[PDB]
């Protein structure tokens, strides 16, 4: 009966899309992951316990003899002493700080946890921060809104069995984030020939022309979308839509207006 | 009778797990029944504030991130909203594609909800270990279609897997479960527990396929990327091969709905028939979905195949039209500033003001939406009652099918059990219409590939986007000034259902529905969970 490594997953300022993205994994499927590879010891979306029963389970995993890994989804709201984001009557920052203290490692799943994400966009009413900023601790960042399950599960498996993968300047594993979306785009020959859709209704759009003039942030976004696809079937540009640059820090302010370049 | 303790005192459940987002529930209990309640949302993000001054074209990308469980729906609502503000009529192909992605969302969402969010309130997973798998296969061969996944062999492999997991000592997600060591509120025979758990694990794989279907039209899931003002961008989504794959995947999903979801739902209901008298409310609202005419909010309201309407005081004989002027939000009991009560969303104000935890005067980040002073339940039950009362043939057939199968009157649907069954009902009806819808767009596509209409941004305008999302009536309301966002307000199904009291101190639907809840065990108040989960709560949705 081999011990499986403990994983505590916290939800802070999030929309739960990263949790949803995670459970789309097919190599392996989530059930094989949680029955065979890890011991998923706290996960509010799917755990059976509620309330004080739940909160105890967290405090059991945190006090586990063999330690644990920390998965964080969501940013941290810091205004009014963290009180705009609370669980079991504690500010999220407080609980995340507690959990980070003793973690073997910290994986930030999604742009929110990694860099602050949507609630941190101007004018940032909740004074939201990414984890490493709120805690002052190094994180492994798996950004995207949400990231591909391939990138998250790949990271998790890599950490448990190989070690900490090589990270770039923004804490992203080079295994998945080493290349520009644009460099792997099937529309790149259109880009190189200056064949651009001027609008979504144009004949050019119908002919699958490059979406750059409609705001495509492919040339400035690091992600593996066109190589690995989503849900084994598709990706935005294939579905005719520009990339939003959703894996880039603070993209909500640096890649907007989304239908422009300016 | 229903197990019920004699406990008198407060119970707080925080976090409510197995929902989207952060909810605290407070109740007063007197002799083992709930006598008062408060639904307290515990996170504020402020997307409405964030949108101010931005490009109306960007709204859908920001608002999608209101929620990743009910992904897509907010992108859809905002696109409709801005389409309305710029007065553009989307092409028929865009109407069909948008509606099909909503259909795919319903299937994905409702399946995950029953199995992975709700079922653990009714199913004792560790009792499944006490089941004899040969007896379970036999029980299954009776109450449910024949399938190799319900064989003794299959059921014993599930049992074996779960046995190794439990004996490991690491319960993972089942750590401290309210059902460990048994619980008088848990009624299922061990054999039904084993069937339901086997299906729980299958559902984990099938939800992957439902999302794949969605991604064919939507570009990816979660968070679709195929909608634009004036229509859709996905010209590939109108072609033969992708649509064939989509059909294939949908049919696989729908098979699972009819072989597993419905029979399970019906079994569970059959053992929890007492729950037909717990958690009723009285008022229902729907904006309708799956319209044949989405040229205007008016046309959507009128031509939705899951019809729109208003029901009051359980009066099925009188479905009114939706008055969109008659909607407003109150903040009397929410963490917002004085002066915000009775705002129509076009005059929406979102000015956050926190006070303190369990402040009976201000206890939630949700506003309180009201319809002429009335709190309204939205979602599958609302849609079901409204469609039923209008005599929509699919609902009429299926409802009476369920009524006859459980041998209960229509009026037992005004309950937690009914709320739960309604979700299943509408999933079955979506399933039954997929091929019709898919063939209509394939044909439409094949003929002409117009997908996006041309439009001009006005200096100044207002617009409203209506949708019936998986959880209920959804609206996005924009004011445009100087070609920028002047005000943008979301009023979201969970806001309707789980918000706090309104300005008159009137309980919200979940708050009302909690009144009369029996509590077998105040240490482990599963009953609170049954009712709250039945509403399928999404707090990120509700507060945004
Ligand atoms: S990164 Fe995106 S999908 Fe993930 S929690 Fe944040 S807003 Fe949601
Ligand atoms: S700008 Fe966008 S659509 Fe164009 S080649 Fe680059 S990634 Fe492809
Ligand atoms: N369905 C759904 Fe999400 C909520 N509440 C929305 O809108
Ligand atoms: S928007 Fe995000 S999902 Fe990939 S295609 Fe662009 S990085
Ligand atoms: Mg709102
Ligand atoms: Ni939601």
């Amino acid at each position: 009966a081999k011990h499986r490594p403990s994983v505590v997953w916290l939800h802070n300022a999030e929309c739960t899309g990263c949790t949803e993205a995670a459970i789309r994994t097919i190599k392996p499927y989530i059930d094989a992951l949680i029955l065979d590879t890890i011991s998923l010891d706290y996960q509010e979306t799917i755990m059976a316990a509620a309330g004080e029963a739940a909160e105890a389970a967290l405090h059991q995993a945190l006090e586990g003899k063999d330690g644990y890994y920390l998965v964080v989804e969501g940013g941290l709201p810091t205004i009014d002493g963290g009180q705009w984001g609370m669980v079991a009557g504690h500010p999220m920052i407080e609980t995340t700080k507690k959990a980070a203290a003793k973690a073997k490692g910290i994986i930030c799943i999604g742009t929110c946890s990694a860099y602050g994400g949507v609630q941190k966009a101007k004018p940032n009413p909740s004074q939201a921060k990414g984890v490493s900023e709120a805690l002052g601790v190094k994180t492994i960042n798996i950004p995207g809104c949400p990231p591909n399950p391939i990138n998250f599960v790949g990271a998790v498996v890599h950490v448990l069995t190989k070690g900490i993968p090589d990270l770039d300047e923004n804490g992203r594993p080079k295994l998945f984030y080493g290349e520009l979306v644009h460099d792997n785009c099937p529309r790149l020959p259109h880009f190189e020939a200056s064949e651009f859709a001027p609008s979504f209704d144009s004949e050019e759009a119908k002919k699958g022309f490059c979406l750059y003039e409609l705001g495509c942030k492919g040339p400035v976004t690091y992600n593996n979308c066109p190589k690995v696809l989503f849900n084994q079937v598709n990706w935005p540009v294939q579905a005719g839509h520009p990339c939003l640059g959703c894996s880039e820090p603070d993209f909500w302010d640096t890649m907007t207006p989304f239908y422009e370049q300016g | 009778p229903t197990p019920q303790s004699t406990f008198t005192g407060p119970i707080v459940v925080d976090p409510i797990t197995r929902i989207e987002g952060h909810l605290r529930i407070m109740v007063e209990v007197e002799n083992g029944k709930v006598k008062d309640a408060w639904s307290s949302s515990q996170l504020f993000r402020g997307l409405e504030i964030i949108l101010k001054g931005r490009d109306p074209r960007d709204a859908q990308h920001f608002t999608q991130r209101a929620c990743g469980m009910c992904t897509y729906v907010h992108a859809l609502a905002s696109s409709r909203c801005v389409d309305d503000a710029v007065k553009v009529s989307i092409p028929a192909n865009a109407r069909m594609m948008r509606n099909l992605v909503m259909a795919s969302q319903y299937l994905h969402d409702h399946l995950v909800h029953f199995y992975h969010l709700h079922a653990l309130d009714w199913v004792d997973v560790t009792a499944a270990l006490k089941a004899d798998p040969n007896k379970a296969a036999k029980l299954a061969a009776s109450i449910a279609p024949a399938r190799p996944g319900n064989s003794a062999k299959a059921l014993k492999a599930v049992q074996d897997k779960l046995k190794a997991f439990v004996e490991s000592g690491q319960l993972g997600i089942f750590t401290n479960a309210y059902f460990l060591g048994g619980h008088k509120a848990y009624y299922l025979p061990p054999e039904v527990d084993l069937i339901a758990t086997a299906h729980y694990l299958e559902a984990l794989h099938m939800q992957v396929k439902a999302a794949s279907a969605m991604a064919i039209l939507g570009g990816k899931n979660p968070h679709t990327q195929f909608t634009v003002v004036g229509g859709c961008s996905n010209y590939q989504g109108l072609t033969k091969d992708p649509l064939a794959n989509y059909l294939a995947l949908s049919k696989e999903v729908c098979q699972f709905v009819n072989e597993c979801y419905i029979p399970d739902l019906l079994a569970v209901a059959g053992f929890y028939k007492d729950w037909g008298g717990i958690g009723g409310t009285s008022n229902y609202l729907a904006f309708g979905e799956f319209a044949t005419d989405d040229s205007s909010p008016e046309k959507h309201l009128a031509t939705s195949q899951f019809p729109s309407g208003v029901i009051t005081g359980r009066d099925l004989g009188k479905v009114d039209n939706v008055d969109l002027g008659a909607i407003y939000e109150d903040v009397k009991y929410s963490w917002y500033a004085p002066g915000g009560d009775g705002k129509h969303p076009y005059d929406g104000v979102t000015d956050p003001k926190y006070t303190k935890l369990d402040d009976k005067d201000h206890y939630s980040w949700m506003k309180a939406p009201r319809y002429k002073g009335k709190a309204m339940e939205v979602g599958p039950l609302a849609r079901t009652f409204i469609a039923y009362a209008k005599g929509q043939p699919d609902f009429k057939k299926v409802v009476d099918m369920v009524l006859g199968k459980l041998s209960v009157p229509a009026t037992a649907l005004h309950s937690t059990l009914g709320r739960t069954a309604a979700r299943g009902i509408e999933t079955a009806i979506v399933c039954a219409n997929m091929e019709k819808w898919i063939k209509e767009m394939a044909d439409s596509g094949a003929k002409d590939n117009t997908l996006c209409a041309k439009w001009e941004m006005p200096e100044e305008s207002k617009g409203v986007g209506l949708a019936d999302a998986p959880r209920g009536a959804l609206s996005h309301w924009i004011r445009i000034k100087g070609k920028k966002i002047d005000n943008f307000q979301l009023v979201v199904p969970s806001t309707w259902n789980l918000g706090p009291r309104g300005a008159q101190g009137d309980k919200s639907p979940v708050e009302e529905a909690l009144i009369g809840t029996p509590i077998a065990d105040p240490k482990r108040p599963v009953e609170i969970l049954r009712t709250v989960h039945a509403f399928d709560p999404c707090i990120a949705c509700g507060v945004h």
